[PDB]
């Protein structure tokens, strides 16, 4: 529908590629 | 947040770089 | 659970599966 | 860190939970 | 089945463990 | 829409992580 | 088709692509 | 909704598996 | 194109082979 | 099994089909 | 950006993330 | 090609952009 679970599954991988050594903080709430 | 911005609409590499440390 | 070496995106992927609504912090700084 | 425990070696589930918010 | 349960709504690790051998 | 194909693509990976040595039987019909 | 070593999730992924509506059984017990 | 971005993310991997040595040309416009 | 054919409806391996070189 | 044929060595398509239901 | 060896599907995945609407050509012929 | 530069060795971002259409 807008399945935020499967979408976040892609977002976290994209963030692992983009951030690199910096890392990132991920929260499924904003 | 990232989840209300990068799911309804696609986010580029530059937009995804905001949430990095 | 799986007993292997998770590396790369896979790492974060399992952090997405185990944590859930709690969220996770990802820092690969050795 | 996380890599040297779960990528260099093998992690369990409760070792995975140590990096959740 | 797994496909009518874990697509419309998200399934946790414990829910996904039911379908393991 | 509710694309059960892309969703099952994630489900099978999550099941590979969760089941581990046990394995799993997957059918896209219930 | 690709001629490489598929391992980890990738393995199941191709089982998801090749089988289809038939389904597959995944058992890594040596 | 029909999120062509996440769907193309799966399509490109499936194409990498299917084409193999041949390769493929991918464009998100037809 | 591939994107108007293999997103609304699923594409098999044979359908995906058309777009290979 | 499946790993020792397709992960330890390389599998073909018709060897992949041997594990479908 | 990440500083590692991308191989397999991962390769194309990053081509999907970096290029975008431009598109990419993928040929692994050595 | 692309593999011998980014898989055999490590690529940068602007080396990644060399394979975009
Ligand atoms: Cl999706
Ligand atoms: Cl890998
Ligand atoms: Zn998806
Ligand atoms: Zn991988």
């Amino acid at each position: 529908f807008v399945n935020q679970h499967l979408c976040g599954s892609h977002l976290v991988e994209a963030l692992y590629l983009v951030c690199g050594e910096k890392g990132f903080f991920y929260t499924d709430k904003t | 947040g990232i989840v209300e911005q990068c799911c309804t609409s696609i986010c580029s590499l530059y937009q995804l770089e905001n949430y990095c440390n």
